[PDB]
């Protein structure tokens, strides 16, 4: 009285409202306070410092009277602001604001995990930070300083700066931001988070043009990396929720679609042209907003592995890698667009930097990292520390003193 | 060793011409 | 008020995170 | 290395023979050479 | 006009 359909049936039940469980139980904590998304850094500035509570710094404060005080991550952040960017005074206010943004939220939320990109891969080849006329790197990177600005019509001119911070962790294998400048008031933010390929997880992008300080272009999504181009209901609600949380008013469709990123966007992705400043505001608030949620789902994703057993998750492994591969050609053919802004570089040197760093794709290179996770132990064994048996004795004799006086 | 800290503290800093200063040698 | 407050901290931790950089740098790094 | 700043001119920083700056001197650091 | 107190940095808000 069951039949070998209906136990088959039954094994789906089970099996996706794991998957719905799993969901709500990722998306509860934005739904909520999804202002908490943006509003962190101004709460953590109302909490104001902490009075570090350790026994030096006890210590200190008893002797000396120097009072330790610390800081949550996200005013650390703000107070490092764009940080020791190189190019960091050429650039827009609302470039550094979202870099500091980005940035801080990397810091901030994969602590622990995020390792630096090897250096052999992007920085041994001078490629964190290039210089139109310095394509040799003959000032050993210090052209940005050592070479005044081109002349008009002068060869040379319009001079392309592009400065990158790549990144590595736990569950993405780059996490990689540029910044690049140009003469005539260009300048390009491009921010995208990879997860490895062991991750069902979508591939986060946002680019940032603005031409004159007024901004042409803004862009931010979640890619997909399935094969029917759809997020899985977590990030469908996550998204949503976060459009209707911050982008309040404006017009509905706001989705030009040029002809490129309909291989790659997914159903909620933005791609606005900003006419004005509270347009600017609500889509910088939806951003960092995005993307703070996208780096906290981000803490309890589980990888995926395959080989004996069963083959769904080597199918899942494959969709993952085409998904991948998929988005980085699609970036790779974007050349009627961006890549505009290179070739001042060179044509080949643009090729041996768009294969090799931003977009890559290698099915037997993952990048190490070096999760610590011990860190957390040693800060709190400091924050609550055992101080032992003589200690505890002496403890005593001063309960029982206080006991006997007061 | 001993100048690490302020050439660190060069490298970190916000350069507020480019702040202050608005709109020959222009 | 706290702009000026966060310029002198942001002064002070990298003026102490560079001196401790360069001291790690050279007496273990090399 | 040329397309520094002024180059062959009198206020330029002393160069080396290879044409790095003495020094291993660049225009963003918080000194000044003097010239030779 | 005192620098290193007040201005510089765009903000949503």
């Amino acid at each position: 009285p069951l039949s070998p359909e209906d136990i088959m049936r039954l094994v789906q039940q089970h099996e996706d409202v794991a998957a719905a469980a799993e969901s709500e139980q990722l998306v509860a904590q934005f739904r909520d306070d999804p202002q908490g998304l943006y509003e962190y850094v101004n709460r953590a500035y109302a909490e104001g410092p902490r009075r570090v509570t350790t026994p030096i710094s006890l210590l200190q404060e008893e002797i000396t009277g120097a009072v330790t005080e610390s800081y949550p991550a996200a005013v650390a952040n703000d107070i490092i602001g764009m940080g020791s960017w190189r190019l960091k005074d050429d650039v827009d206010p609302v470039i550094e604001f979202l870099v500091a943004r980005l940035e801080g939220c990397w810091r901030e939320i994969l602590d622990t995990d995020l390792c630096l990109y090897p250096r052999e891969k992007w920085k041994e080849q001078g490629w964190d930070l290039v210089d139109s006329m310095d394509p040799h790197q003959e000032l050993e990177g210090f052209s940005y300083a050592d070479i005044p600005d081109p002349a008009k019509g002068e060869a040379g001119y319009p001079r392309l700066q592009l400065e990158n911070r790549v990144y590595c962790s736990k569950v993405f294998r780059k996490l990689h931001v540029e910044v690049g400048l140009r003469q005539d008031g260009l300048q390009v933010l491009h921010v995208v988070v990879y997860p490895r390929y062991s991750y069902d997880m979508p591939i986060f992008g946002m680019d940032i043009v603005m031409v004159d300080g007024r901004v042409t272009l803004a862009v931010v999504d979640c890619c997909p990396v399935r094969a029917d181009l759809k997020l899985q209901p977590h990030y469908m609600e996550t998204m949503a929720l976060l459009q209707r949380t911050f982008l309040e008013g404006t017009d509905p469709a706001l989705r030009r679609i040029p002809e490129w990123g309909s291989k790659i966007f997914s159903p909620l992705a933005l791609c606005i042209t900003p006419s004005g400043p509270e347009e600017l505001a609500a889509f910088a608030k939806y951003a960092v907003a995005l993307h703070r949620a996208y780096l906290t789902m981000s803490l309890n994703a589980v990888p995926v592995v395959a080989g004996p057993g069963d083959r769904r998750e080597a199918a899942r492994l494959q969709e993952i890698q085409d998904g991948q591969k998929r988005f980085c050609d699609n970036q790779l053919v974007n050349k009627k667009t961006r890549r505009v802004l290179e070739v001042a570089m060179g044509v080949e040197w643009t090729e041996a930097y768009m294969s090799q760093l931003m977009f890559d794709f290698d099915p037997k290179y993952e990048p190490p990292y070096f999760d610590a996770s011990f860190e957390k132990l040693y800060t709190y064994f400091d924050e609550n520390p055992s101080f032992g048996e003589m200690a505890d004795e002496a403890m005593e004799l001063e309960r029982g003193a206080e006991a006997e006086r007061a | 060793l001993i100048f690490g800290g302020k050439i660190s503290q060069l490298l970190s800093s916000k350069n507020l011409v480019k702040s202050l200063k608005q709109a020959t040698h222009l | 008020k706290s702009f000026k407050k966060k310029y002198k901290d942001k002064a002070i931790i990298y003026y102490e995170v560079g001196k401790f950089v360069l001291n790690y740098f050279l007496n273990n790094q090399l | 290395r040329g397309k520094t700043w002024f180059a062959g001119t009198a206020y330029d920083a002393p160069r080396n023979a290879d044409g790095t700056f003495k020094h291993g001197w660049h225009w963003n650091m918080p000194f000044s050479v003097k010239t030779e | 006009p005192d620098p290193y107190t007040t201005g510089f940095g765009w903000d949503p808000d």
